[PDB]
């Protein structure tokens, strides 16, 4: 079989067939892709079936093939190969091939929790499942130069294969070859950009809602096997950016709103029982930070209450946020603001990468001091952002408390979602009553999914443009059969939209549109 | 009822 | 072993309901993976039912209309290829016929044109036998749907190629079941491996950006002429011809029978006749693929280019009034990269040699039913204008010409190609080039310089290149790149604008025979 294989590599070379006509959505499917270790270089191996989809000519390297990891375009983490004859094996070593299908892709920080689900587990969780027989077959390749991470033990939940990183390829031989290998990830599931171009913040156009993350949530949670009573949970952290008054906090809370008051920690507690306790809390208190992306574990109808330390505009650091209030997610979100300057503890000693301002001159560590809102800023090492969310913050309790009735009258606990049809046989009648006067009719079936659906709102909006200008002209409408009258000129076009809309903001699509002559 | 990739018959 | 239960797949769907994974961030490049959708043959709609395991990716709220889920055709955002479908709860599948399941994998896309043999190999065969290999398991087990609404079409036996399991079209569809839900279903289309646009929004041309060379194209070609039984042994020696395309039709070569001795006496080599009526496909691929050369009037028939041996030349001869270079689907095939083909474009200059048919009806060129002012203009027209797609009736009116080919015209355009007898491997690019070093030099009065060092590129090491030059840019901090340079050997001192403390960029790349550009290695700072 080894021949076989070894023969079909030489004679036929490596095939390729990829997602997307730009670098930033493709996803390659590889046959008998290589893999030196010497030179640490992919290979592709001209042969007589070969095939290179796209063929990008001198455009593969402008900038690269793929992206590697879910942080657009980055300048660390494009894919790429060389190409060579597949006859030039017989001056390389016997290649050592990998039998079980592969996905190969770049974690970007397997230390830290929010880009660990962000940015890896997600984007493969439905990477897998673009393409069938991965979920289930696929060993996964990590190949960034990470070792295994604060976190490896979640990535193992994904595939029932044990994940390889890059530093136990060169274990195995000189010369790998997979045999069925898929490079790249989807960006589908992402909701945030960090900031290395303009400051962090959501992404312009989030192609995830809560249901999907919700589905994630539940296979994450079945593979970790942990799937007064209700309770408010409060996310504590043990080594650096603590809740001081952190007992005063469990008790007020407890007391305001007659629930139990519980404390989790991912340092004292298994991974497993952070979901579970997570899964069922009707409240979620945590400072901002990574342990926060717990979120989309939280049952719909909770809270999420995030602290930020002083100086630290929430509108400026949205990722939870943004996660929280996604359309379908069916939480609440509430951010609160230390803006007592005493009810902090800053850390200026510490080093660089937590917060420390010595290494700055003198004057700019005052001016750091003094600043009473963190400016806006790019990726990755602010001094001053990183001294300010680093500090340990006493909560005001009283004005927590206020800040989070504004939201909440007793911590609450379903579905909907749906989008209209086009509405059916639109059509137009005009007439020309009494004096001179003209009244357009314009009437339509209603969408035939509404056959079988219950909405407590069902409206038809209607765009009424004449021939050539900037008019449209919005109505909302209930009925299904609407005569106009009032600013209709007689021996005049109109072009005519109609869509119908549940609930307000779920808009239907526009039926084609009516041309309309008065 | 019909789980079928079928043939027509007539 | 043949696992048919019906109340498990309709309680699978009843309270998991459809799930739904797609590529791409546009509706321009997006191919959906579904599982349980279905299709309401009442309504002629793809409907999305929400159950308890439904997944929406993209899930894109409002925007699922602006404009659609994706192009079901590869004629990119038409406006009559969309897909979409309208969302029902799975529970109201109790109001419902009792569904029909597809148990196979399908592949649902839309045919464009399935009478027009450019369109059918153009928009729908490549397009897809690679989006059919995009994913593990469908090359050979996915039934293809066609929802456009067309009949077979002439081609339909080109269609049937790509599966063992026959296609079905979406009037077949009523005769399965009121309410069909496919397990498992794959809808769109790859555009990837389009060369040319028909001219909905600028006039017709070629792509800006083709992504697909004629080793993908050829591949395609050669698991055709497999599925047709047509061998891959070509002929003997001496056996060699030249091919005319030839039509019973319109479009007429008028002195074809002229044109056959004179081609024939001209380069040494018999001549022989194909039509696409009067042969069947497999014969016409049989024929093409051992001309030494294939001539034929611009028509779809000429798609046939893509079976042409290595080597081979493509002669096109347009009507009068019509310019090569404004009709360009069959150029571009033949010029792409890897196809290793020459590309001739004869035009008919004569007017005392086209013959036009003014009377027709409208669809073969007739212009008798328009004013005769605008016949007026068509008649005194001496070239076809640039225009949009699809019924200008001056563009009609000269395609539909007949045409009396000048035969020493042609044979000069061709002998600008063909130098001697017509008739018949590689395109690697390089690696970065490796340890770039660059090293600045003190000099006499603190003049500077800069050497620039480095290892040929890792795959260079097993290559067979002609010629290896390298490509060298500088930079000055903050202004206008530099001087590029382009250089034999793997070393160099400069000297232009030098002198003391300057941060200078330079980027490095390998280059292979003329055009074959590699990657720029990490850019060197250089400081004097
Ligand atoms: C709409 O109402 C008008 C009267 O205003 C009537 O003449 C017409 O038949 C109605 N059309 C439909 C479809 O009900
Ligand atoms: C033409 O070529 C094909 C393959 O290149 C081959 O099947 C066929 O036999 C050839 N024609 C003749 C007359 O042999």
């Amino acid at each position: 079989d080894y021949p076989a294989a070894l023969q079909i590599l030489m004679e036929g070379g490596t095939h390729m067939v990829c997602t997307g006509r730009t670098h930033t959505d493709r996803i390659c499917r590889f046959k008998w892709l290589c893999y030196s270790n010497e030179a640490e270089e992919f290979i592709f191996f001209h042969g007589n079936t070969s095939v290179m989809l796209p063929n990008l000519g001198s455009r593969r390297f402008q900038p690269a093939l793929l992206d590697l990891s879910t942080v657009e375009d980055h300048a660390t983490q494009y894919f790429n190969f060389v190409e060579l004859p597949a006859a030039a094996l017989r001056f390389m070593p016997k290649p050592v091939f990998v039998p079980d299908v592969a996905l190969i892709a770049n974690r970007f920080n397997p230390d830290n929790l929010m880009h660990v689900f962000h940015d890896d587990l997600l984007p493969l969780f439905y990477t897998l499942r673009q393409f069938p027989g991965l979920a289930h077959e696929a060993r996964l390749f990590f190949m960034e130069g990470w070792g295994e991470g604060a976190h490896f033990d979640l990535y193992k939940l994904l595939s029932p294969k044990q994940p390889l990183l890059r530093a136990q390829l060169k274990t195995l031989g000189r010369l790998l070859c997979f045999s069925h290998a898929f490079v790249g990830l989807s960006k589908i599931t992402t909701w945030y950009q960090y900031g290395f171009v303009q400051p962090q913040g959501p992404k312009a156009n989030i192609l995830v809602s809560g249901n999907e993350i919700r589905q994630f949530a539940r296979f994450m949670t079945e593979k970790l096997n942990a799937s007064a009573e209700e309770y408010i949970l409060v996310f504590s952290r043990t080594q650096n950016r603590l809740i001081l008054n952190e007992a005063e906090l469990l008790l007020a809370l407890a007391q305001e709103f007659q629930m139990k008051t519980v404390t989790v920690s991912l340092e004292d507690h298994t991974f497993a029982d952070v979901v579970r306790l997570v899964s069922n809390a009707s409240m979620l208190v945590s400072m901002h930070g990574a342990q926060l992306v717990t979120t989309l574990f939280l049952p719909r109808g909770a809270t999420v209450v995030e602290l930020f330390p002083y100086a630290v505009n929430p509108d400026h650091y949205t990722p939870y946020k943004t996660l929280a209030m996604l359309p379908g997610m069916d939480l609440q979100y509430v951010a609160w603001r230390n803006m007592m300057p005493e009810n902090t503890v800053t850390h200026p000693e510490r080093p660089w990468d937590q917060g420390g301002i010595t290494h700055l001159d003198r004057a700019q560590q005052a001016a750091i001091l003094q600043s009473r809102e963190v400016p806006r800023h790019l990726c990755c090492r602010n001094p001053e952002w990183l001294f300010r969310i680093y500090q340990d913050t006493k909560v005001d309790i009283p004005s927590l408390i206020q800040t989070i009735r504004r939201v909440v009258a007793a911590p609450g606990p379903a579905a909907a979602g749906l989008y209209p049809g086009k509405v059916r046989e639109a059509r137009c009648q005009a007439s020309v009553h009494g004096a001179s006067e003209a009244r357009l009719t314009v009437s339509w079936q209603i969408p035939w999914n509404l056959k079988y659906l219950k909405v407590a709102e069902v409206k038809y909006e209607v765009w009424l443009q004449e021939q050539g200008e900037a008019a449209y002209v919005p109505y909302i409408l209930a009925l299904q059969n609407h005569t106009f009258t009032e600013n209709i000129k007689p021996f005049t076009t109109y072009l005519v939209w109609v869509r119908c809309i549940f609930n307000k903001i779920l808009l239907g699509p526009f039926a084609d549109v009516l041309v309309c002559n008065t | 009822a019909g789980a079928g990739a079928a043939a027509a018959a007539a």
